Protein backbone atom coordinates (compact mmCIF):
# COMPACT_ATOMS: atom_id res chain seq x y z
CA UNK A 1 0.00 0.00 0.00
CA UNK A 2 3.14 2.27 0.86
CA UNK A 3 4.52 1.77 -2.65
CA UNK A 4 0.88 2.44 -4.69
CA UNK A 5 0.33 5.51 -2.49
CA UNK A 6 3.88 6.44 -3.36
CA UNK A 7 3.94 5.89 -7.58
CA UNK A 8 -0.20 7.37 -7.13
CA UNK A 9 1.22 10.53 -5.67
CA UNK A 10 4.22 11.29 -7.96
CA UNK A 11 1.77 10.33 -10.70
CA UNK A 12 -0.67 13.04 -9.57
CA UNK A 13 2.16 15.34 -9.15
CA UNK A 14 3.56 14.84 -12.42
CA UNK A 15 0.40 15.09 -14.14
CA UNK A 16 -0.57 18.51 -12.83
CA UNK A 17 3.16 20.00 -13.44
CA UNK A 18 2.51 18.67 -16.69
CA UNK A 19 -0.52 20.04 -17.11
CA UNK A 20 0.34 23.42 -16.02
CA UNK A 21 3.78 23.21 -17.81
CA UNK A 22 1.45 22.69 -21.10
CA UNK A 23 -0.68 25.82 -20.14
CA UNK A 24 2.17 27.80 -20.17
CA UNK A 25 3.81 26.85 -23.32
CA UNK A 26 0.49 26.90 -24.74
CA UNK A 27 0.33 30.71 -23.75
CA UNK A 28 3.93 30.63 -24.79
CA UNK A 29 3.06 28.82 -28.39
CA UNK A 30 1.34 31.70 -30.19
CA UNK A 31 2.90 33.47 -33.38
CA UNK A 32 1.13 35.75 -35.36
CA UNK A 33 1.91 33.96 -39.09
CA UNK A 34 -0.58 31.14 -36.88
CA UNK A 35 -2.87 33.41 -35.59
CA UNK A 36 -3.70 34.83 -39.03
CA UNK A 37 -3.81 30.79 -39.92
CA UNK A 38 -6.20 29.99 -37.42
CA UNK A 39 -8.26 33.37 -38.01
CA UNK A 40 -8.18 32.41 -41.80
CA UNK A 41 -9.31 28.90 -41.12
CA UNK A 42 -12.15 30.39 -38.51
CA UNK A 43 -13.75 32.36 -41.55
CA UNK A 44 -13.11 29.35 -44.23
CA UNK A 45 -15.35 27.60 -41.01
CA UNK A 46 -17.58 30.15 -40.43
CA UNK A 47 -18.49 30.40 -44.66
CA UNK A 48 -18.45 26.89 -45.13
CA UNK A 49 -21.62 26.91 -42.26
CA UNK A 50 -22.60 30.00 -44.46
CA UNK A 51 -22.92 27.35 -47.33
CA UNK A 52 -24.95 24.72 -44.85
CA UNK A 53 -28.27 27.00 -44.78
CA UNK B 1 -4.96 -25.38 8.07
CA UNK B 2 -6.96 -24.23 10.77
CA UNK B 3 -6.99 -28.07 11.72
CA UNK B 4 -5.71 -28.41 15.34
CA UNK B 5 -6.83 -24.35 16.17
CA UNK B 6 -10.42 -23.78 14.55
CA UNK B 7 -12.02 -27.54 14.12
CA UNK B 8 -10.82 -29.33 17.20
CA UNK B 9 -11.57 -29.69 20.96
CA UNK B 10 -11.54 -31.72 23.84
CA UNK B 11 -15.07 -33.39 24.49
CA UNK B 12 -16.31 -31.76 28.00
CA UNK B 13 -18.77 -34.21 28.51
CA UNK B 14 -17.18 -36.87 30.46
CA UNK B 15 -15.39 -34.11 31.97
CA UNK B 16 -18.04 -32.80 34.16
CA UNK B 17 -19.72 -36.34 35.31
CA UNK B 18 -16.80 -36.95 37.93
CA UNK B 19 -15.76 -33.56 39.29
CA UNK B 20 -17.47 -32.90 42.54
CA UNK B 21 -18.45 -29.34 41.93
CA UNK B 22 -16.51 -27.10 44.57
CA UNK B 23 -13.94 -29.69 45.17
CA UNK B 24 -13.03 -29.56 41.15
CA UNK B 25 -13.75 -25.95 40.81
CA UNK B 26 -11.14 -25.02 39.11
CA UNK B 27 -12.82 -27.19 36.21
CA UNK B 28 -14.92 -23.86 35.64
CA UNK B 29 -11.96 -21.84 35.63
CA UNK B 30 -10.19 -24.21 33.27
CA UNK B 31 -13.80 -24.70 30.80
CA UNK B 32 -13.40 -20.84 30.49
CA UNK B 33 -9.47 -19.93 30.35
CA UNK B 34 -9.02 -22.57 27.54
CA UNK B 35 -12.15 -20.93 25.77
CA UNK B 36 -10.74 -18.02 25.70
CA UNK B 37 -7.78 -20.14 23.79
CA UNK B 38 -10.62 -21.04 21.52
CA UNK B 39 -11.63 -17.73 21.23
CA UNK B 40 -8.35 -16.14 20.07
CA UNK B 41 -8.81 -19.61 17.79
CA UNK B 42 -11.87 -18.18 16.58
CA UNK B 43 -9.44 -15.38 14.69
CA UNK B 44 -5.69 -15.89 13.39
CA UNK B 45 -6.11 -18.26 10.69
CA UNK B 46 -2.90 -19.41 8.44
CA UNK B 47 -3.59 -17.06 5.72
CA UNK B 48 -5.80 -14.23 6.63
CA UNK B 49 -5.75 -12.67 2.95
CA UNK B 50 -4.36 -13.76 0.20
CA UNK B 51 -2.57 -10.93 -1.74
CA UNK B 52 -4.12 -10.13 -5.38
CA UNK B 53 -0.86 -9.32 -7.41
CA UNK B 54 -2.83 -9.09 -10.75
CA UNK B 55 -4.47 -5.72 -8.90
CA UNK B 56 -1.04 -4.35 -7.71
CA UNK B 57 -0.09 -4.83 -11.10
CA UNK B 58 -3.11 -3.50 -13.29
CA UNK B 59 -2.60 -0.75 -10.69
CA UNK B 60 0.88 0.19 -10.60
CA UNK B 61 3.12 1.19 -14.43
CA UNK B 62 6.17 -0.69 -12.90
CA UNK B 63 4.80 -4.38 -11.89
CA UNK B 64 8.19 -5.32 -11.05
CA UNK B 65 8.31 -4.52 -7.49
CA UNK B 66 4.70 -6.72 -7.15
CA UNK B 67 6.96 -9.56 -8.46
CA UNK B 68 9.83 -9.15 -6.16
CA UNK B 69 7.42 -8.91 -3.10
CA UNK B 70 5.79 -11.79 -4.50
CA UNK B 71 8.65 -13.79 -4.63
CA UNK B 72 10.38 -12.76 -1.47
CA UNK B 73 6.51 -13.40 0.37
CA UNK B 74 6.90 -16.82 -1.34
CA UNK B 75 10.43 -17.39 -0.04
CA UNK B 76 9.83 -16.73 3.41
CA UNK B 77 7.92 -19.62 5.17
CA UNK B 78 7.26 -19.54 9.13
CA UNK B 79 7.59 -22.71 11.09
CA UNK B 80 5.45 -23.86 14.00
CA UNK B 81 6.88 -22.39 17.18
CA UNK B 82 9.22 -23.87 19.41
CA UNK B 83 7.77 -25.96 22.79
CA UNK B 84 9.27 -26.35 25.79
CA UNK B 85 6.23 -27.10 27.56
CA UNK B 86 5.84 -30.72 26.50
CA UNK B 87 8.60 -32.46 29.09
CA UNK B 88 6.61 -30.62 31.85
CA UNK B 89 2.97 -32.03 31.11
CA UNK B 90 4.88 -35.55 30.80
CA UNK B 91 6.31 -35.11 33.74
CA UNK B 92 2.69 -34.02 35.44
CA UNK B 93 1.46 -36.99 33.57
CA UNK B 94 3.48 -39.10 34.88
CA UNK B 95 3.30 -38.18 38.50
CA UNK B 96 -0.74 -38.55 38.06
CA UNK B 97 0.16 -42.29 37.20
CA UNK B 98 1.53 -42.92 39.70
CA UNK B 99 -0.97 -41.15 42.14
CA UNK B 100 -3.47 -42.91 40.26
CA UNK B 101 -2.12 -46.32 41.07
CA UNK B 102 -1.45 -45.60 44.47
CA UNK B 103 -5.10 -44.54 44.73
CA UNK B 104 -6.66 -47.36 42.88
CA UNK B 105 -4.63 -49.46 45.34
CA UNK B 106 -6.29 -47.89 48.61
CA UNK B 107 -9.59 -48.01 46.54
CA UNK B 108 -9.53 -51.93 45.56
CA UNK B 109 -8.02 -52.47 49.20
CA UNK B 110 -11.45 -50.09 50.94
CA UNK B 111 -13.58 -52.24 48.76
CA UNK B 112 -11.68 -55.72 49.94
CA UNK B 113 -12.77 -54.14 53.54
CA UNK B 114 -16.39 -53.03 53.02
CA UNK B 115 -16.95 -56.71 51.12
CA UNK B 116 -15.67 -58.74 53.83
CA UNK B 117 -18.06 -57.09 56.56
CA UNK B 118 -20.78 -56.94 54.11
CA UNK B 119 -20.49 -60.51 54.32
CA UNK B 120 -19.37 -60.70 57.65
CA UNK B 121 -23.10 -58.89 58.44
CA UNK B 122 -24.72 -61.01 56.00
CA UNK B 123 -23.36 -64.21 57.83
CA UNK B 124 -24.25 -63.14 61.22
CA UNK B 125 -26.48 -64.94 63.48
CA UNK B 126 -30.11 -63.01 63.42
CA UNK B 127 -30.75 -60.62 66.56
CA UNK B 128 -33.71 -63.25 67.32
CA UNK B 129 -31.99 -66.11 67.66
CA UNK B 130 -29.44 -64.41 69.35
CA UNK B 131 -28.48 -65.01 72.98
CA UNK B 132 -25.90 -62.49 75.01
CA UNK B 133 -22.94 -63.69 74.47
CA UNK B 134 -23.31 -64.47 70.90
CA UNK B 135 -24.42 -60.64 70.40
CA UNK B 136 -21.30 -60.18 72.59
CA UNK B 137 -18.49 -62.51 70.52
CA UNK B 138 -20.40 -60.02 67.20
CA UNK B 139 -19.69 -57.15 68.82
CA UNK B 140 -16.45 -57.28 71.03
CA UNK B 141 -16.92 -53.78 72.98
CA UNK B 142 -18.46 -56.14 75.89
CA UNK B 143 -18.03 -54.65 79.53
CA UNK B 144 -15.03 -55.61 81.21
CA UNK B 145 -13.70 -55.73 84.50
CA UNK B 146 -10.93 -53.21 83.69
CA UNK B 147 -13.17 -50.94 81.98
CA UNK B 148 -15.32 -48.32 83.23
CA UNK B 149 -18.63 -49.12 84.60
CA UNK B 150 -22.23 -48.07 85.19
CA UNK B 151 -25.15 -50.63 86.22
CA UNK B 152 -26.66 -48.90 82.89
CA UNK B 153 -23.81 -49.93 80.73
CA UNK B 154 -24.28 -47.07 78.30
CA UNK B 155 -22.86 -45.04 75.49
CA UNK B 156 -22.53 -42.06 77.96
CA UNK B 157 -22.56 -43.23 82.12
CA UNK B 158 -19.12 -42.44 82.93
CA UNK B 159 -16.47 -39.62 82.45
CA UNK B 160 -18.45 -36.81 80.06
CA UNK B 161 -17.22 -34.38 82.91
Amino acid sequence: DYHLETERAQRQIKQKNMVDWIVRNVMKSITPEQERLMLSKCISDLKAMSIKA
Amino acid sequence: ASKRIARSSIDWAKMAESVPESQKAMYNQFKAKSDGYIRKALSYPEQPSPINWEHYRKSLTNPAMVDAFKKQYEALKVPYPEDKVSSQIDAQEAEAKKEITKFIQESRGRIENYKAELGKLGQMIPFEHMTLEDFFEAFPEKVLNPDPPSPNVKKKPFKNN
